[PDB]
């Protein structure tokens, strides 16, 4: 409740943060471990890698569990879901808990998802994010530029249809 | 694919022109499919409203923003900071030449009258004077220039002779230009030695040389080419050029925000390195 | 045609020996390097000039 | 683009037609309009140095021309020299293009510029108050005293005594009183 | 005097190796550039106080020659610190305009006196509020050269003068 | 519709790659002007001075650079 | 008007080897290529042409300054080069052999 939300806030303290970081390199270099081949063919070490998944997303877990009891959610309009990069934290964690439900149509397209973990680097690193953002700032004109290529490529394909 | 069989089908060749990626070959042929007369004025347009065009306003608007955003307070403040310390630097510099040239005149006096330490200190005196003459620097561009004629002739099939000789004189360009480091290092004092990133430059590559003559000692068959970049100080001919500060300041500004370029080529490595991913969930081994 | 040339230079076993598919494949940190340089820093180094 | 084409013609036109090589029915020297179509083709960057390649020395040449060996290794000077030239020349046009266009690339909404003059033209349908509301001797004194009130060069004097030196300075092409009938009307 | 002598201060504290091999680079050079026209002696008796009185004399009698004397005091960092004494010798003033290069150059002259520090900069600063126009001579270059030819062309026009 | 990873991957990566590089050589390149402009200013600025001190006691620009100064200007 | 003059003197002396003989087709080519500086005449004609080609080559010395070290950076990277792939760009059209 509210006398653990107190103690929670004390938790991240930077060794926490850093280990965080490091189960983040560590969950990157496992994506970078694999190989894949063609029909339904694995990996004598693809199956390892494949163990060691629920480690990963277990740390996830409970660092967002940490982040949702000492913050708040979503209230008081400072919290966890209320952070654009924390969203981005949660969804890979739920997504991660959702994929083993044991189903058909997940795995293509719910193990997909996995690949924005390296994101979480960005998301723990804040001179990062103010790079980011540095990066991002000047492509906000370029959006009517990319509305005239639009228009442009839209002008020539109807041509291209006509002959 | 490419075929304008449909309107997602034009889109996505128009696309593809538009990128100058086999733009040439959709138009050769649409000149096999219709005559050859009257196809060139749906591509050449396409390419000059499309890629020269776009890229014309892309360089334009980011230009823009460029100029906007460096005159801000925050940037400007960063900018004045950079320039008050260049110009401490350089009075530091001239008032530390003063004092050296106190320390000489004064240490001239007392031996004109612990004896071992007044020989090695005037020693020490009249090399930092020998290393920064310009006769030094015109001897060691010199050496620096023949190094790279004996790296520059390096070619398949050279002659056996040519072969043992440039082996030889890698060996001689190395002690010269250790011999070099020492001098400079022991006139100027290892604090002051690598007060100058140029400095830090030459002693890292002559490391790095030395590193790649013990490893082709160990296994002829590979080479780092880190020997060659001792080419790089030919780039002090600048120096007795009316464009030293140009080049000076460029190099100045580059490693100030050494940390803000680091951690830009970092973001470009996390955005390939999740496209890598995503790519390998898409299309691995298929 | 870079990718042809990063081909045949990962793809070079020896002085004087043909190709090896996969040989040497460290070999493209010569060309990742060369980008970083020239294409993409000096071209737009000029640009800015 | 017309020198380029010329020399491509006058070395390289007489190269054999052949499919398997880069100098084809469709890429050939052997009109201006298809050297200059190749030119086009190499400053995008087609596959240029197959080019190169293709018109190098000893190569079969064509049956209806004369001579026997046709092709030069001029090639390499040729292509790599209009490669940099065309790319230096693209970049000269593309920076004076931008540079023409500077102060509107580096625009500001909260200063003024045509955009302000243009709205105001639409203000011709009182309504200054809404615009003043909406803002960042009948049409010519007013603009003169909204670019007053946005930019500043008694105070009212000194404005009055500087629009008459700038009036003075720029004064018309064949005009009787084009500014210094607007001056009496920018006054106040 | 028929001449006014010559008196350095301003960097710092004489006494201290910084100031005293500054000064002492710029008197080598008025030495040897200008031999056979100055005279070079060492003052360790307070003037500014004025065993004290005796060399005073022998300052005039040096500058009763029509020929420069240069004053080595060890007791004087201040122009006004004299200015209540009829001796009158010009105060030229070797200023560094920027205290942090002074710090730095403090760090940057061996070990012993980085300890002294504080109150050396505190002591330059205090010299440094002084109006210039107490100073005979500005020094305001950092290379050793600009300034050792500024302050001889002031000599010989003293030297012309008479 | 497996073609929209690789329109995205070379749209997003011609054009933030040429941003990144060319803030990287537009900052760095003006910095190096205005430092070079800036010490020859102050260099004729302090000989002048000098001159004057020294005698008395003993008795274009291109538009981007242009428009950098109107920016300084406005901002201020 | 060293060009001028280097365009009439091709042009000329491409008319004065006209011997119809055939003993140097490779030399009168040449005298023939040369004649392509003929539109770079209108250049020194026309004063506003001139003015952009003024410019282009003002652009050119502007940056002359980082194409030196453009051209040693890339001698640096040819040499580095050379010492890795030099003699191991040979093939067989059999891969086997
Ligand atoms: C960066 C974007 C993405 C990466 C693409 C890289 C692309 C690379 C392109 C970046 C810069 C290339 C264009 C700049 C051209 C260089 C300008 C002219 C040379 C130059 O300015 O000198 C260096 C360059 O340092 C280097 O690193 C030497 C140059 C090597 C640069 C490459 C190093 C490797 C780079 C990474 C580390 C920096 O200038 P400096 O300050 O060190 O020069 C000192 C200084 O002037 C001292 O005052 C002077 O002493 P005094 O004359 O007695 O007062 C020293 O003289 P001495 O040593 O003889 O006593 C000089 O050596
Ligand atoms: C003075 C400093 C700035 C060094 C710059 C050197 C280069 C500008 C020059 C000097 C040495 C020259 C090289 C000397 C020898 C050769 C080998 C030569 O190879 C052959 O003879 C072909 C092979 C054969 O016939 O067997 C080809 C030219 C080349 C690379 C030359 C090209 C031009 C080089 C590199
Ligand atoms: C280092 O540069 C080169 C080296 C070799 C070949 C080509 C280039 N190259 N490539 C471009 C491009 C292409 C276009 C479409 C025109 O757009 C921009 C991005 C602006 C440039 C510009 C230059 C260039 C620059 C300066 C000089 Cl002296 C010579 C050439
Ligand atoms: C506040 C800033 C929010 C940034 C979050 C980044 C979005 C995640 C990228 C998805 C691909
Ligand atoms: C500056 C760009 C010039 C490019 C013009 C190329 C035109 C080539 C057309 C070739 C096809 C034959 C023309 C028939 C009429
Ligand atoms: C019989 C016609 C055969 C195909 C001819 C294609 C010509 C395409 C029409 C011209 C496209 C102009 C682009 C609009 C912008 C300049
Ligand atoms: C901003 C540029 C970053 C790009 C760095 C990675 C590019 C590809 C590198 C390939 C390395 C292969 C190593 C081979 C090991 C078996
Ligand atoms: C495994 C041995 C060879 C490694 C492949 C790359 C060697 C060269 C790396 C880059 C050297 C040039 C650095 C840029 C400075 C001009
Ligand atoms: C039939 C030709 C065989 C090779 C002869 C030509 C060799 C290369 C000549 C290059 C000339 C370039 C400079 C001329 C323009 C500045
Ligand atoms: C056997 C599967 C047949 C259908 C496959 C269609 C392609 C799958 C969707 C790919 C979309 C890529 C999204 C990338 C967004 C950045
Ligand atoms: C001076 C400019 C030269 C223009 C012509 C280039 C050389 C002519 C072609 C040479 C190749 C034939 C041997
Ligand atoms: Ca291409």
């Amino acid at each position: 409740n509210v006398v653990r939300k107190y103690a929670k806030r004390i938790t991240e303290w930077p060794p926490f943060e850093y280990m965080i970081l490091a189960t983040i390199i560590a969950n990157c270099i496992v994506l970078a471990l694999e190989q894949h081949l063609p029909d339904g063919d694995k990996t004598p070490m693809s199956e390892r890698l494949d163990d060691t998944e629920p480690y990963f997303i277990g740390i996830f877990c409970f660092e967002a569990g940490i982040k949702i009891i000492a913050l708040g959610f979503v209230f008081h309009k400072g919290s966890y879901l209320r952070n654009g990069w924390n969203v981005m934290d949660f969804v890979v964690v739920l997504t991660g808990i959702l994929a083993t439900a044991g189903t058909d149509f997940d795995l293509r397209t719910l193990r997909a998802v996995r690949v924005l973990r390296p994101l979480k680097l960005v998301s723990g690193i804040p001179s990062l994010q103010v790079v980011l953002k540095s990066i991002m700032k000047a492509m906000v004109p370029l959006l009517q530029i990319g509305l005239l290529l639009f228009f442009a490529i839209l002008m020539f394909a109807i041509i291209g249809l006509e002959f | 694919i490419t075929n304008f069989d449909n309107i997602l089908f034009a889109i996505l060749t128009v696309f593809q022109c538009i990128t100058m990626e086999g733009w040439t070959d959709i138009l050769y042929n649409t000149n096999d499919a219709a005559g050859n007369t009257w196809n060139w004025l749906y591509f050449i347009p396409l390419i000059i409203i499309g890629s020269f065009f776009m890229l014309n306003l892309v360089l334009g608007v980011l230009s823009g923003e460029f100029a906007k955003e460096r005159e801000r307070v925050e940037n400007r403040r960063a900018f004045l900071k950079l320039r008050r310390q260049q110009q401490i630097e350089r009075e530091l510099n001239g008032y530390l030449e003063w004092i050296f040239k106190a320390e000489e005149v004064m240490l001239a006096e007392e031996d004109r009258n612990s004896y071992f330490r007044r020989k090695e200190k005037m020693f020490r005196f009249f090399i930092r004077r020998m290393v920064k003459a310009q006769s030094f620097y015109w001897v060691v561009l010199c050496v620096v220039a023949l190094n790279t004629l004996c790296v520059a002739m390096v070619h398949y099939n050279q002659p056996r002779r040519l072969t043992t000789t440039l082996y030889f004189a890698e060996f001689v360009f190395l002690g010269l230009f250790l011999t070099e480091m020492s001098l400079k290092m022991y006139g100027l004092g290892p604090r002051s030695y690598f007060r100058s990133s140029f400095n830090c430059f030459d002693f890292g590559v002559i490391v790095g040389s030395v590193f790649e003559v013990v490893w082709a000692a160990i296994k002829p068959g590979s080479s780092f080419g880190i020997s060659v970049l001792r080419a790089l100080r030919l780039l002090r001919i600048f120096k007795v050029t009316k464009y030293w500060s140009s080049l000076r300041n460029l190099v100045v500004s580059l490693l100030n925000s050494m940390k803000s370029i680091i951690s830009l080529l970092f973001l470009l490595f996390l955005f390939i390195v999740v496209f890598a991913l995503l790519g390998m969930q898409l299309f691995g081994g298929q | 045609g870079w990718p042809m040339v990063l081909k045949h230079s990962v793809d070079a076993t020896y002085e004087e020996q043909g190709p090896s598919p996969g040989y040497r494949m460290e070999l493209s940190i010569f060309y990742v390097v060369y980008f970083v340089v020239f294409p993409f820093f000096f071209v737009n180094i000029f640009v800015a000039l | 683009f017309f020198i380029y084409a010329i020399i491509g013609m006058q070395v390289f036109g007489n190269i054999a037609l052949d499919d398997d090589t880069s100098i084809n029915r469709h890429n050939n020297f052997r009109t201006f309009l298809q050297a200059l179509m190749l030119l086009f083709r190499s400053a995008t960057g087609e596959a240029w140095h197959e080019i190169m390649l293709s018109c190098l020395s000893n190569q079969a040449c064509d049956e209806q021309a004369n001579a026997t060996e046709c092709g030069s290794d001029f090639a390499y000077f040729y292509f790599v020299s209009f490669i940099f030239l065309c790319s230096f020349l693209m970049l000269n046009l593309f920076v004076a293009v931008i540079m023409d266009n500077f102060e509107y690339l580096t625009r500001d909404s909260s200063i003024l510029g045509p955009h302000h003059l243009d709205e105001f033209i639409r203000v011709w349908a009182n309504d200054m108050f809404e615009m003043l509301k909406h803002m960042s001797v009948h049409f010519t004194s007013t603009l003169m005293a909204l670019i007053r009130t946005a930019l500043e060069i008694t105070k009212q004097h000194q404005c009055d005594a500087e629009l008459r030196k700038e009036i003075s300075v720029v004064w018309a092409n064949l005009p009787q009183k084009t500014l210094d009938l607007l001056v009496p009307p920018h006054k106040p | 005097p028929s001449m006014r002598p010559i008196i350095l201060v301003g960097p710092s504290l004489k006494g201290y190796e910084v100031t005293d091999m500054m000064q002492k680079a710029l008197f080598d050079f008025l030495k040897h550039r200008f031999d056979g026209r100055i005279s070079i002696t060492r003052v360790t008796a307070d003037i500014s106080l004025a065993e004290v009185q005796s060399e005073i004399e022998r300052i005039f009698e040096l500058a009763r020659t029509l020929q420069l004397v240069a004053l080595d005091a060890d007791t004087i960092n201040h122009p006004a610190q004299l200015s209540k004494t009829s001796l009158a010798p010009i105060i030229v003033y070797i200023k560094i305009t920027s205290p942090k290069v002074l710090q730095r150059l403090i760090k940057s002259r061996g070990k012993s006196q980085s300890k002294h520090l504080n109150v050396q900069i505190a002591a330059s600063e205090k010299l440094a509020q002084c109006p210039p126009e107490m100073f005979d001579i500005i020094l305001d270059e950092n290379q050793l050269e600009d300034a050792c030819e500024h302050l001889a062309e002031y000599l010989e026009a003293y030297w012309k003068a008479t | 519709f497996s073609s929209f990873y690789f329109i995205v991957l070379t749209l997003f990566g011609n054009y933030t790659l040429l941003n990144v590089f060319l803030a990287i050589a537009v900052d760095n390149l003006a910095n190096a002007q205005e430092l070079t402009k800036d010490e020859e200013e102050m260099e004729e600025a302090a000989n002048q001075k000098l001159a004057l001190q020294k005698a008395k006691e003993v008795a274009a620009r291109s538009v981007w650079e242009q428009r950098a100064s109107q920016l300084r200007l406005q901002n201020l | 008007n060293i060009l001028d003059f280097i365009v009439v003197s091709g042009a000329l002396v491409a008319f004065a080897f006209s011997g119809s003989k055939g003993k140097d087709i490779n030399t009168i080519k040449s005298l023939r290529v040369l004649r392509v500086l003929r539109p770079l005449k209108t250049i020194k004609r026309l004063p506003k042409l001139k003015a952009v080609f003024d410019c282009v080559v003002n652009s050119l010395k502007n940056v002359l300054n980082i194409l030196i070290v453009y051209m040693l950076f890339m001698f640096i990277f040819a040499v580095i080069a050379v010492q890795l792939f030099k003699g191991k760009f040979f093939y067989c059209t059999d891969e086997s052999k």
